[PDB]
RNA sequence: GAACUGAAGAGUUUGAUCAUGGCUCAGAUUGAACGCUGGCGGCAGGCCUAACACAUGCAAGUCGAGCGGAUGAAGGGAGCUUGCUCCUGGAUUCAGCGGCGGACGGGUGAGUAAUGCCUAGGAAUCUGCCUGGUAGUGGGGGAUAACGUCCGGAAACGGGCGCUAAUACCGCAUACGUCCUGAGGGAGAAAGUGGGGGAUCUUCGGACCUCACGCUAUCAGAUGAGCCUAGGUCGGAUUAGCUAGUUGGUGGGGUAAAGGCCUACCAAGGCGACGAUCCGUAACUGGUCUGAGAGGAUGAUCAGUCACACUGGAACUGAGACACGGUCCAGACUCCUACGGGAGGCAGCAGUGGGGAAUAUUGGACAAUGGGCGAAAGCCUGAUCCAGCCAUGCCGCGUGUGUGAAGAAGGUCUUCGGAUUGUAAAGCACUUUAAGUUGGGAGGAAGGGCAGUAAGUUAAUACCUUGCUGUUUUGACGUUACCAACAGAAUAAGCACCGGCUAACUUCGUGCCAGCAGCCGCGGUAAUACGAAGGGUGCAAGCGUUAAUCGGAAUUACUGGGCGUAAAGCGCGCGUAGGUGGUUCAGCAAGUUGGAUGUGAAAUCCCCGGGCUCAACCUGGGAACUGCAUCCAAAACUACUGAGCUA
């Protein structure tokens, strides 16, 4: 399904990045995001080791916005697929469709990149594709629709993700509105704060 | 007699067809002696239409195997191909 | 029974029994008369018996009353036994 | 080329410690049920208990190109008149005889511990419809149903008399194939219908030539079934002896076929601690769930085999039955009756009563794939294809989106300053997924008929067979999938938990009471454990609880444990079966090793692709199925054979 409700008071209990809003002023002025939320909010609380698994799975799932059933079906596939699965888990969860119109940089959050894909406003290869979990192979031109290229929303999110910085493997035509994936991303392209073997760990048990 | 004829693969609304030598006694989908080939009534992209193997065919005639009405039609149609 | 082709299998049955009884009995009829003839100690009448004997028990093989093994059977061993009767 | 790559521990005996040892927990799964709550779609699944009893409705018919009979149209003509009848004809329909099918498809798992199943084999058998060869389809007869008539009956109907048809039945005619008989000889069958026609005898009635179907005798091929041998198939020894048709032989009988399968004689044999007999329990397999593996549990869906059809027996019909909506006899239980006699079998699809924690509609159509019947139209099909109810399972999507400090009001706590629910709310501004409305809209559909044309068999432009051409022609699902537009954020979140194991705390109320609990355990007047509030944590159209399996459990230890004191060495010898065997030379080839060949059904598992917007799901190819059997080669070790040696 999806989650609703704040989406700030996730990044005071998680205390991390953990990228929920637009990103128009900051991070921090908003919520003090440095506490956990409730009354009980100022003790960092030391946590167990299955408190380190159970954190940075809820980090990664959050981030992304998958639910677990799908998180864990996408585990699975991820130890099927051979070479070192803790890599192949986030190679094959960031081709998710709703990830990539966000990251192309058609949409100003991921809820909102949810927003356009399930709507219908968002095509692969001119066919209507609006399921927010299409695994997408790389070679396809993601590209919004002619009669929708003239939305400012997108207009607002793509001048916004302007500066966010560069990935370096997408081909990307910013006039058309058109997207292109060449090949997988590797593991020193994303974020290399968060380890990937916690994970595995934590579903070896 | 034994007879060559259709077994309904496939999902609901979406046929697939086995082209089956079976002893005419038997199930739509029971027991058989060897299958010759398939039938796809859906095709779309890189699915094919139809094919067979030919000398088995050709074998199982040739010990007088009566074929339904539509399998001796499509394999009359894949022998003129 | 229910179906009328039930019915009238049944009472085809019935005729076909009827008729079938009286040519078993026949053929009975006429291999019991050998073996007795061969029993007692003959052989003239045996000969005789043997001869009016086979063409019943060859038509009856073929018209589909008893099957034809049965009936090759039963002119081999009894030929046996009257050519050992002959010595 | 890819087919795998995989193994976690914690709590609890003590004042504390180490060890042993049981209990409980964290995972994956169910045909599951219950409590709270509940929007949608796709694919699947759905009486596990009473093989308990059953109302009604449906679930096997078909052929006029087999046969009499009766229904006999349209008409070519006539009578009188406008209507009927009739001559000749004649398109439709079917009660009965006859030919196929009913032994398939469908259901259930009672029985069955071996006449079943699985693996590998082999010899003495049969087999309609199907295919390929070969040889023929000549001539007679006696009946009978229906149909009249009479008697009897409540009915189903029964009986007497008369007559008729055939592809119904039985003689007769011959034997390329067949059977027996030793050579010798002998024995054994056929049915004709529909479409055309050159010539001939003649009523081309018919004979004659052709084609189509059909019939007979036989060889072969498949397809299906029968029979035999070896190995494996649950627990119990607090079940140690079982068997007289029993074990073998001879003569005969019998079956399609080998056989004590049956019988008369001959002898006393046969099986068994490698578990016979007996008791309990149970369909078996591919496979399914777990596990790192070895193993452990199991046989829901789908597929193969077996058994049964209210209970117990028996045979007839056929190619095949001991017969699921066939027959006969007996029984139990419901029903009709004129009191003489009759009827029934939902473990076929919906349905009901009852049992239970608990499992659904008395729905559509032959449109498609198959089945039966016919030459062809076509009929029958609760098999099949689709619908209905059900959060039962798996997968997918929705309940929106950005900004928003006055950090708004209420609630909770407080150190009374403030914090917290919280960008959360309100406010401003955007899209229409799904559902709603309206309009477009494929694909499941092959084929069927009518006319022409060209090829082929005769002896023939005759029929017919085959190609093509042109015209016409069908959908239950279905308001299809799918597409487009429209208004409106509109319209759709719950459950468990928060002392440790295990992620998440404060206050109020009781005061060893009321209550909680998987294990340690909380509660007797500040309970983070009870009951409520706020605040959090975890899952999410679900969330928990219960019941069941494996894992963790190296806690039945082959892989992989132990026995001085934690449980555990017989009180001690001798010895049977069994297990094990110092050293040398040589042989053999059972174990052992390598290879080849056949099988290991399909599906499921694994790897790489294809299709539905992805996935669930469907599907191509490959890999695999460690198993089993038959051969070829080697000789180190074990076994077997022969000859030695002395530790
Ligand atoms: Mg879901
Ligand atoms: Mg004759
Ligand atoms: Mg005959
Ligand atoms: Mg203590
Ligand atoms: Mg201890
Ligand atoms: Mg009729
Ligand atoms: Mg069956
Ligand atoms: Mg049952
Ligand atoms: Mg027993
Ligand atoms: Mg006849
Ligand atoms: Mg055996
Ligand atoms: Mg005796
Ligand atoms: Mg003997
Ligand atoms: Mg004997
Ligand atoms: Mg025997
Ligand atoms: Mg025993
Ligand atoms: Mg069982
Ligand atoms: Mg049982
Ligand atoms: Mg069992
Ligand atoms: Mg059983
Ligand atoms: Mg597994
Ligand atoms: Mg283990
Ligand atoms: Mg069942
Ligand atoms: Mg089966
Ligand atoms: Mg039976
Ligand atoms: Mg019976
Ligand atoms: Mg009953
Ligand atoms: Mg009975
Ligand atoms: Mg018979
Ligand atoms: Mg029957
Ligand atoms: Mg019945
Ligand atoms: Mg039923
Ligand atoms: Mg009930
Ligand atoms: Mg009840
Ligand atoms: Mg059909
Ligand atoms: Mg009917
Ligand atoms: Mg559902
Ligand atoms: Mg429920
Ligand atoms: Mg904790
Ligand atoms: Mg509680
Ligand atoms: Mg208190
Ligand atoms: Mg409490
Ligand atoms: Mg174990
Ligand atoms: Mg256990
Ligand atoms: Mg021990
Ligand atoms: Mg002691
Ligand atoms: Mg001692
Ligand atoms: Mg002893
Ligand atoms: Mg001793
Ligand atoms: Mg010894
Ligand atoms: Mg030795
Ligand atoms: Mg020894
Ligand atoms: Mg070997
Ligand atoms: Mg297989
Ligand atoms: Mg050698």
């Amino acid at each position: 399904a999806r989650y609703i409700g704040p989406k700030c008071k996730l990044s005071r209990r998680e205390g991390t990045d953990l990228f929920l809003k637009s990103g128009a002023r900051a991070l921090d002025s908003k919520c003090k995001a440095e506490n956990v939320p409730g009354q009980h909010g100022q003790r960092r609380g030391r946590l167990s080791d299955y408190g380190l698994q159970l954190r940075e799975k809820q980090k990664v799932r959050r981030i992304y916005g998958v639910l677990e059933r799908q998180f864990r079906g996408y585990y699975q596939e991820a130890s099927r697929r051979k070479g070192s699965t803790g890599e192949n888990l986030l190679q094959l969860l960031e081709c998710r469709l709703d990830n990539v119109v966000y990251r192309m940089g058609f949409g100003s959050t991921r809820s909102e990149s949810r927003q356009l894909v399930s709507h219908k406003a968002i095509t692969v290869n001119g066919q209507t594709v609006n399921i927010p979990s299409y695994q997408v192979k790389a070679g396809d031109v993601v590209a919004v629709r002619e009669k929708s290229k003239n939305q400012l929303r997108i207009a607002q999110a793509l001048e916004l993700c302007g500066q966010r910085g560069r990935v370096e493997w997408v081909e990307v035509d910013l006039d058309k509105k058109a997207g292109t994936f060449k090949s997988a991303p590797a593991r020193s392209d994303l974020s290399a704060d968060i380890n990937e073997n916690l994970i595995v760990e934590l579903y070896s048990k | 007699m034994v007879t060559i004829r259709l077994a309904r693969g496939g999902s609901k609304k979406r046929p697939f067809y086995h082209l089956t030598v079976t002893n005419s006694r038997n199930a739509r989908d029971g027991r058989f002696v060897e299958r010759i080939g398939f039938f796809n009534p859906v095709a779309t992209g890189g699915e094919v239409r139809l094919s067979v193997d030919q000398e088995r065919a050709t074998y199982w005639l040739g010990q007088g195997a009566q074929p339904s009405e539509r399998v001796a039609q499509l394999l009359k149609d894949a022998a003129k191909a | 029974a229910n179906t009328p082709s039930a019915k009238k299998r049944a009472k085809q049955a019935e005729k076909r029994r009827s008729h079938n009884a009286s040519l078993r009995s026949m053929v009975r009829t006429y291999i019991k008369n050998v073996v007795k003839a061969i029993d007692a100690k003959d052989l003239e009448k045996a000969q005789a018996a043997f001869t009016a004997a086979v063409p019943v028990i060859d038509r009856m093989a073929d018209k589909g009353i008893i099957h034809k093994n049965k009936a090759a059977r039963h002119k081999s061993r009894l030929s046996g036994h009257i050519k050992a009767l002959s010595t």
